């Protein structure tokens, strides 16, 4: 009913065994060594935002509400927490940060999406659209 | 200079992907850079979207077009069972009394089995009642290389009975046609004597290896009965269908 947690820098967390199993690459980490749990990938600010969002959906399409406010995060905040989600197998936290980054794309033309995410524009012949295919 | 969703793994770029409307996904996300285009053209984001949507049923012929197709797949045909009029049909023959639309079972019939969604059917008089429909197969969201290359299965079925108190006979004939409306291909039942026993019949046809240029579809089909009596003795026609395969 309790667990610690070690983020990659140093900082230790303290967490119910019951919100820190939601995290299925953790819930594993029952078995296989049961001196805080090693998170080499995770930073101390994204483990945090982790733990929270996972303390929100304790027990437990068009997202929650509150999880809206909560990933009114910056861009960079964003890719760092789907990489977490990934890395500790939260899918519930995955399909939301997913679609929160889709819903950024959702409806944009080409160039509008190459700003919004800094992706340069590759092509080196003509742009020609497919529809439907 | 910074660049974070775009520098993401390919599995999570998919996942993010998948979320959007295949539509999109096509027509801009395509459009978006090199990385992009080779995504929304490969196999995975969509074998993703497909088995997102319980669409599978290791490797395909196109996953994009199984998705578009098992998105797509709908009777194209209007009304096939009677519940608006005649309407949808076209080149109605009314010989005879004409069609007339009756509820099930009919009078000296049997119920339909094969699902029970369907309450009505179409009758026939004392000389050939036909009617028809032509599909634009473009309009029903099935492009021309889809059509060309991959000439996916269409398939075609009907319904039909008679009166357990009177003899009937049964017409159809069905259609491929160029953009010009020339036959490319022609399934025909030639007439046929509706069962005794007034039990309901299927007929089905699936178009296959049709070569290229498919662009319509003609469905018709008719029914009269063999006794000549006034009223609506003849062939009894209900659940036509015309769809595409995945």
């Amino acid at each position: 009913p309790s667990i610690k947690l070690q983020s990659s820098d140093g900082e230790i967390f303290e967490v119910d065994v019951e919100i820190a199993k939601q995290s299925v690459t953790i819930k594993t980490m029952l078995e296989d060594l049961g001196d805080p749990v090693p998170l080499p990938n995770v930073n101390a600010a994204i483990l945090k935002k982790v733990i929270q969002w996972c303390t929100h959906h304790k027990d437990d399409d068009d997202i929650p509400v509150w999880d809206q406010e909560f990933l009114k995060v910056d861009q960079g905040t964003l890719f760092e927490l789907i990489l977490a989600a990934n890395y500790l197998d939260i899918k519930g936290l995955l399909d939301v940060t997913c679609k929160t980054v889709a819903n950024m794309i959702k409806g944009k033309t080409p160039e509008e999406i190459r700003k919004t995410f800094n992706i340069k524009n590759d092509f080196t012949e003509e742009e020609e659209a497919q529809v439907r295919k | 200079a910074v660049e974070y969703l775009a520098e993401l793994p390919e599995p999570l770029l998919l996942r993010v992907l998948a979320e959007l409307p295949a539509t999109e996904l096509v027509q801009a996300c395509r459009l978006v850079c090199l990385r992009w285009k080779e995504l929304v053209d490969g196999a995975p984001l969509w074998l993703l979207k497909c088995q997102q949507e319980g669409l599978v049923p290791e490797e395909r012929d196109h996953w994009q077009q199984f998705y578009f197709l098992s998105k797509r797949r709908r009777n194209l045909l209007r009304n096939p069972c009677g519940e608006e009029d005649l309407e949808g049909w076209s080149d109605v023959e009314h010989g005879g009394d004409g069609w007339k639309v009756e509820e099930l079972p009919g009078d000296n019939g049997v119920e339909f089995t094969q699902d029970d969604s369907v309450k009505k059917y179409f009758a026939s008089s004392f000389e050939w009642c036909r009617k028809a429909q032509v599909i634009d197969l473009q309009a029903e969201g099935y492009w021309e290389e889809l059509l060309d290359t991959t000439q996916p299965a269409i398939v075609v079925k009907d319904w039909y009975s008679g009166r357990t108190d009177a003899g009937s006979l049964y017409e159809l004939t069905v259609r491929l046609l160029s953009e010009n409306e020339d036959v490319l291909a022609e399934f025909a039942t030639g007439q046929v004597a509706v069962p005794e026993d007034g039990s309901w019949m299927e007929i089905s046809h699936t178009f296959i290896d049709y070569g290229p240029g498919v662009r319509f579809v003609r469905f018709e089909h008719g029914g009269q009965d063999s006794v000549y009596w006034k009223g609506w003795f003849g062939a009894r026609v209900t659940n036509s269908s015309v769809w595409v395969e995945p």
